[PDB]
């Protein structure tokens, strides 16, 4: 074994000081949700005021509580969903497979960095899940009534849940990816359609809903072995869709699942009547879905112990009589646990019951339109009870004369949960009703997106360190996470077109991929076809589905590691401590609901990497933002000498929420400035921000001169002028004969001096 | 129009605590005799209308601006004294009796809050209001329970009524 | 290996056929503690009504989630505790060790039932906690958005979180008990001082508060080995207060160590002065100690990951240092990790600190009482915010004339929760004045309580069973659970006393065993003393701690093993119908409040075990009640030749709950009748019964005639009159001249018969 | 005095739905225009001063009683109608529209609640309001939100003042 770190599979106390050091100047923001706590018997306990209640926690702890729930519930499902993967992927392939997962000295740098393991083949994955789970255990344990007290240690075990939630996702990604033929670190991974335009009703479609690709991926074997693929089309919601997308795809080929879209389609689709079976696995899937495939004589077919809905469990039956059961309308689904019977039955139960089905829908007619519309009466409920805060009586009202414009703007902006039809006293499907104003943009509603490349290879980030250093690429910006978007699903595609136009690295997952790529230019062309798909400047790249978000996660371990000769076993302080003071790379999640979206967040921070979070994000009960008028805060140690050592003001926060993309664009843009940046780099990233606060704001950011330490540090096409304005505003020193600053900054440029958190890695 | 009360209805609720609902009067009393106001202002201001109403409120009483979000913008032709900053940092500031505020002189002690979302007010508000002394009045449409005291649910023209009826009482 | 049952290592699927046959009698009623949900940022969604929230969960599936939380909340908690204490003893003692527990064939018999596994040696446990822990991550992923959709599905996952629970709790008291000398199937358990009057104030006092008895143990070893036991005071607050007493009593000596009492004495204990320093470990404590300690200067002390009250961490420090610096009031506790040091900092720092706060308490004198009751102007608020439901106002107004009686008679009610002192404007610390108000009752407030005994041994179970089938024990009562009782710590004891005279099978356990022994009769005599402690009619036995529950149900299921020879090994479907169907024991859960109540409750239901529970249980937002109306609810299978049997609506609830202990004695008299009864036990428990409601609801039950099927299935002392009630109003025809019933009864009595709820064990 | 309605405080909220609090001509009118009305009480019924209002007001209309807890031995003199009942269990039963009732005349529409606690009443109504159709009147001192209408929050003299008044106008 080679050089092991100071805290190797880490506990509570074990990252207490690291984690007690960043809270130190990224201090906790409680934002709670409700005034009372409902967990014993002894309340519920009323906390407004920062009041305790009858165990002696005070609403922070409750705040902080409520959060650290959160993450483990999020970090509970991927390392579930890892667990079995890596099962059922043992039990087929074998577990002495070698890892396979591209050309990258470091394998797994996530699981490398916690355990400090090396491992090589799919069975010494095994003992990292046990570990996994057993911490877990523990974590669970502390959400009873009379455990932690203090909102302190809460924050503290919410990063430990966030770094075990970031290791069961790599495991799990890592076992998937050697074993189900995914791309291998490919820059030129094949393009998929996406679009509810794309599924085709002729033939029989089947939606498969979920997470898992255990069962998905049997029914697509049976699919090519009978040779229905030209005769049946298989569609796919969430993140499931993308991992059939990527199955047996690193052969570049083009393949023959379509992605519908994320979880706000979901309904829709059902609404539609395209589908003919829905089968659904585990994660993220609407509760509500047998109740209308009754309506609609669709039949859902579950594939998992987590989610059974209540069905039948026909596990031990025959297919046809399944079938014939179905057929008849005796039951509207079925629990098949048995994959090699449910890869069958599904094609057979999808080609035995289109014809039967085809022509029912949900949408409303043109007469039936008129009437549902002429039938409201602007009372105001659907209007209230939506979450988007949608103006649904004055779109009705509009489409009253005969102006159907409103219904279809609203339906981008609309996320699908039919909440306002449950508060209509007149009994109006809204949902429907937009989405039959809509009609004419669903049926154009097609897009390109990129197949998950996997993770990033050793020898794309060597070739881009040359590009971050002479000050070519300002920085790396992940977009990730749900699609609980406040404006529509075009905010994350304006983002990454702006942020693309700039020459940074834009790293995208998950449901922010599909909502991406459905959006074209003038030209016909997404961004996938319009940027290439590898790790550099100007290009954008897809890691796949959330578990892949280790991957954006763990090349930041590597850039430590490749770089700087760090040793990563074990040395989560360190890498962090690097990662927090040297790279500038912040991650975006601008629609967040899910806890494995606050689970992802909160290791990413605890990794040093901070996150933008969308307005809903505020309903997380927690932030991490900095003082940056507290100057005391800013103040580092210098690891060569162990002197104190000042650094500017960035990154402000770890995790914040923004309110428009435009504000978002220009946080992004300002915190990817690093204390440790050269004159090249921080020019570039200078100017960027300052340009794009200018575009947005319309105005000059107020706090950029603390930025500038040298003369060189400006942009070069508005070096006079901001010069001028650092003389007239602040009374700095400036050489005018030889346009040179003579003095006036605070914080001198030095690079090579090396700031650091950490009093123990000082001489 | 004068009524701005006869709507406090909501979907869900925080707890049995809530903020006010208060009248145009009321409103404007609360406004102008306040030691230090602040005008929150977001995005929603960038309606045309609501536009120059707030421009015309924080021109009758010399009441400093921070436009959270993307509304600046809206205030750079305009001749007053707005500041952006972060809503969700404007809030974790404001909880800091410490902090120098948007022109150096010290913390505020009343709120004005005008053109925001509802889910993202009342969540800054949820913190604000549990962990500091600082009073918030909403002259906005929709009901704010978290703060300490606020306008009832009103329509477009209603609101823009309430708000010019506020401006004359100013 | 022997013989295995269809269920071993079950998980959601393998259970599910169990629970929906129980919930097909034992109908779930969700009682919502609350309209909203929140547990994504989609919300909070409103779901009165039974409506759907944006995921398309309503308000029952909600419920059941909430209902689930909390179970597996509670087995996290056992399974922790478990796995910590187990890790601990195999690094201390070796995991080669022998189980020793007692005189029984079976040593586990939740594990053996459950896994099907007969482990012999410590280190066979280790593999069942990797399954305990594994299997609950899979449940915990259940609580994400977008998993099960239907709340039966939810149900079945909190009962297999109830089994889980009960096996962790099973694992943790057969480690405690072979490696710490605990003592083993004891039916003469040594006596225990308990009471806060047992605490001597001129001696330094050490308050240990906590489950584990891990550094509390290394605390009493350093007293005994410097012979300190006699100059300073050790008393437990919680189940650690159990477990440190049954500590190294396999000689059946008295123990040194005192019991305080349950949680609602923690923070009255705090505010006595009492206390020299109080020593944390985990679970069920209060989070504001430290907050109390710094006005009267009681150092705290934490010892666990789990619980570390954002203290300071003083694991490497010297233990001299530490002592300096919290005598000189720098900090007001640290966190001691290490146990070797903790348990000399523990004992030396209640030395040093014992004189300097000598007299200095909370409690108020006798003028700033008059004061404190003189500014009360009656406003109302604290009876609002009493959990209990307190007259608190008129109390003091009562007290304002001198009369301070009514708050002595408020302090035995009140649970020391301080929530009226924080909605107090007069700022009068309300909790203070009761006690001093009660002084003279705490003063004399002592008892005693037979230890922990353990499990039930075989010879014991195997001579009582002589008696259940001669009618002589009426039945097993069951009393566990927390103390949150709704009208003071005096109905158990009442209820323990009812049920005791009428030579019942006792069994006590948690906190509701030391409530039990506070309370003496004329003669001043606890109960303890009053009736033997070994597994017999009339007899009240201690297992301990609630991790000994496990022990409770587990002696039911060697019901099973012993007298029908059925197998055990991963039989819970058969194990669990045998003892619904003729195992007549009920349990009792007078104050549950806590995650591990609801956990244990469930536990003990998925084994056929009805439960009654104290009304604040109603807050569990779940209950098992069964439609006694519904004549088709209550039909079995023969074992003999698959017939339909019928069987008399007993039990009628697998958990409910009662208001008052009364009509909590009267239903569980009613529930301890089972369809396979001889007629002298059917005639005995009826006697029992029908005698409870007549003394305590002043009325004959209205439905006893039901549990009729032979004239010697009445009482003995009111067997012709009952005869002639049956004639005269139901039209039953009877034998007059031979005291016969010639006809009338719906069910026959055949004692050959064995009903079923299984038809897989029919013929 | 004859308010019941100037005093509707809580400590804690269910949400934004919450029961009437209405007058003593309103409870008496609602309660004898029932159809089939149940007298639900409690232990609290046990007070010497309280079980005779209760008896007084069964004996004015006739309607049945259901005697939750302990409190049966307060009825076996009376000349009424009452049947004991786990309370949860009759939550449970309140629910099924094909559950006979305490006679075998089938369910019933509305409850009349007198002599509960405040957390035990409010958590069966939680059941029941919610997945039925059964209205419940709180004849008690205390304000309860999960009821459809109550009485507000009273003292003990004020409580039976509004009973007597209660019973004057059955
Ligand atoms: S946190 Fe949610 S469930 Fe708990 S009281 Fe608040 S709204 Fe109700
Ligand atoms: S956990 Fe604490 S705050 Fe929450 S209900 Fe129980 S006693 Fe009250
Ligand atoms: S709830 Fe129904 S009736 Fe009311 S405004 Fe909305 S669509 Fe119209
Ligand atoms: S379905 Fe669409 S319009 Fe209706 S409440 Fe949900 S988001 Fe709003
Ligand atoms: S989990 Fe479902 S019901 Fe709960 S807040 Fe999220 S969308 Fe609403
Ligand atoms: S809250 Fe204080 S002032 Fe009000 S009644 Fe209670 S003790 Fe008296
Ligand atoms: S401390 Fe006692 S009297 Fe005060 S509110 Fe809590 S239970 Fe009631």
């Amino acid at each position: 074994l080679g050089p092991m770190g100071p805290t190797p599979f880490p506990t509570a106390a074990t990252v207490r000081d690291w984690s007690f050091t960043l809270f130190d100047r990224y201090e906790p923001v409680y934002t709670p949700m409700c005034d009372q706590c409902c967990y014993c018997t002894f309340g519920p306990c009323n906390l407004e005021g920062n009041r305790r209640g009858a165990c002696g926690l005070d609403m922070k702890g409750q705040a902080a509580r409520e959060f650290f729930l959160r993450c483990i519930t999020g970090c509970a499902c991927h390392s579930a969903h890892g667990r079995h993967l890596l099962d059922h992927i043992i039990s087929i392939f074998g577990e002495d497979m070698p890892i396979n997962m591209g050309a990258s000295n470091v394998i797994a740098p996530n699981i490398q960095l916690i355990t400090g393991r090396q491992p090589k083949t799919l069975g010494d994955l095994k003992p990292i899940m046990e570990y996994v789970e057993e911490e877990l255990g523990q974590l669970l344990a502390t959400v009873h009534a009379g455990q932690e007290g203090a909102a302190i240690d809460y924050d503290n075990k919410a990063m430990l849940a966030g770094i075990l939630d970031h290791v069961g996702m790599e495991v799990s990604d890592i076992a998937q990816v050697t074993a189900l033929g995914f791309p291998k670190s490919d820059p030129e991974a094949p393009l998929v359609e996406v679009g509810m335009g794309t599924l085709d009703a002729s033939k029989p479609v089947i939606i498969a809903i979920g997470h898992n690709v255990a069962g998905v991926t049997y029914i697509m074997d049976y699919m090519e072995d009978n040779n229905l693929t030209d005769k049946m089309e298989i569609g796919g919601l969430c993140c499931t869709a993308f991992d059939m997308t990527r199955y047996k795809r690193e052969d570049r080929k083009p393949p023959y699942a379509k992605i519908v879209g994320t979880i706000s389609k979901e309904l829709k689709v059902v609404r539609s009547g395209i589908p003919d079976v829905i089968v659904i696995d585990e994660q993220c899937v609407r509760a509500d879905l047998v109740e209308e495939g009754k309506k609609l004589k669709i039949p859902v077919i579950a594939s998992n112990e987590k989610v059974m809905y209540g069905l039948p469990d026909r596990t031990n039956d025959d297919v046809d009589a399944i079938i014939e059961d179905i057929k008849t309308g005796k039951i509207p689904g079925c629990v098949m646990l048995d994959y090699e019977k449910l890869g069958e039955l599904v094609p057979r139960l999808a080609m035995e019951m289109a014809p039967l089905r085809e022509g029912i829908s949900a949408i409303p007619s043109d007469e039936e339109m008129a009437s549902l519309v002429a039938k409201c009466v602007a009372c105001g409920e659907c209007a209230l009870a939506c979450p988007e805060e949608l103006d649904i009586p004055d779109a009705i009202q509009a489409a009253k004369e005969g102006d159907f414009t409103a219904l279809d703007f609203l339906h981008d902006l609309c996320v699908g949960c039919r909440r306002c039809e449950q508060v209509c006293n007149k009994e109006i499907p809204i949902l429907s009703v937009i989405d039959k104003a809509a009609q004419k943009a669903i049926a154009e509603e097609k897009g390109l997106v990129r197949a998950g490349r996997g993770q990033v290879s050793d020898a794309e980030i060597r070739a881009e360190g040359l590009n971050l250093v002479m000050g070519t690429t300002p920085g790396v910006i992940a977009i990730i996470g749900c699609a609980n978007y406040p404006a529509g699903s075009k905010d994350v595609y304006r983002i990454a077109e702006e942020f693309l136009n700039r020459n940074y690295i834009v790293a995208v997952s998950g449901c922010s991929a599909m909502d991406i790529g459905m959006y074209k230019d003038a030209d016909g062309k997404t961004l996938y076809e319009r940027f290439p798909g590898r790790f550099e400047r100007g290009n954008i790249l897809n890691t796949g589905s959330c578990v892949s978000n280790s991957h954006i996660s763990g090349t930041c371990h590597k850039v430590a590691a490749i770089f700087a000769g760090r040793n990563l076993s074990g040395n989560l302080a360190e890498i962090a401590d690097y990662t927090l003071n040297r790279v500038g790379a912040v991650g975006l999640a601008w629609g967040a609901y899910s806890q494995k979206a606050a689970a992802i967040g909160t290791g990413c921070n605890m990794y040093g990497i901070p996150a933008v979070l969308g307005p809903h994000s505020g309903k997380y009960r927690r932030a991490l933002i900095a003082k940056t008028y507290d100057e005391n805060k800013w103040k580092v140690y210098d690891s060569r000498n162990g002197s104190e050592l000042d650094i500017p003001p960035s990154p402000e926060f770890l995790i914040t929420t923004a309110e428009t993309w435009q504000e978002a664009c220009v946080l992004l843009a300002k915190n990817c400035i690093r204390p440790s940046d050269n004159n090249m780099g921080r020019s570039i990233k200078l100017t960027h921000w300052i340009e794009l606060s200018e575009k947005y704001l319309g105005v000059l950011p107020e706090d950029w001169w603390k930025f500038v330490r040298h003369e060189a540090d400006l942009p070069l096409s508005r070096r006079e002028e901001l010069l001028k304005k650092l003389e007239t505003e602040h009374g700095w020193e400036i050489d005018w004969k030889k346009k040179k600053i003579i003095s006036g900054p605070k914080i001198k440029f030095d690079v090579s001096s090396q700031p650091t958190n950490l009093k123990r890695l000082c001489k | 129009m004068v009524d701005t009360t006869k709507n406090t209805k909501l979907f869900t609720s925080y707890g049995v605590k809530t903020s006010k609902a208060i009248t145009t009067e009321v409103a404007a009393k609360l406004i102008s005799k306040a030691k230090r106001p602040l005008f929150v202002v977001g995005t929603g201001v960038l309606d045309p209308e609501l536009l120059d109403r707030a421009v015309k409120i924080a021109k009758a009483k010399n009441i400093p601006i921070a436009a959270t979000g993307s509304s600046m913008p809206g205030f750079v032709d305009k001749d007053v004294n707005a500041k952006y900053i972060n809503l969700h940092q404007l809030g974790f500031y404001l909880t800091d009796p410490d902090w120098p505020g948007l022109d150096g002189n010290g913390n505020y002690d009343t709120i004005i809050l005008l053109g925001h979302k509802k889910y993202y007010i009342n969540q800054v508000l949820s913190a604000v209001k549990n962990f500091s002394d600082v009073k918030s009045i909403s002259i906005d449409r929709n009901y704010i329970q978290n703060a300490t005291m606020s306008f009832g649910n009103l329509s477009k023209a209603d609101h823009i009524a309430a708000l010019d009826e506020v401006i004359d009482l100013l």
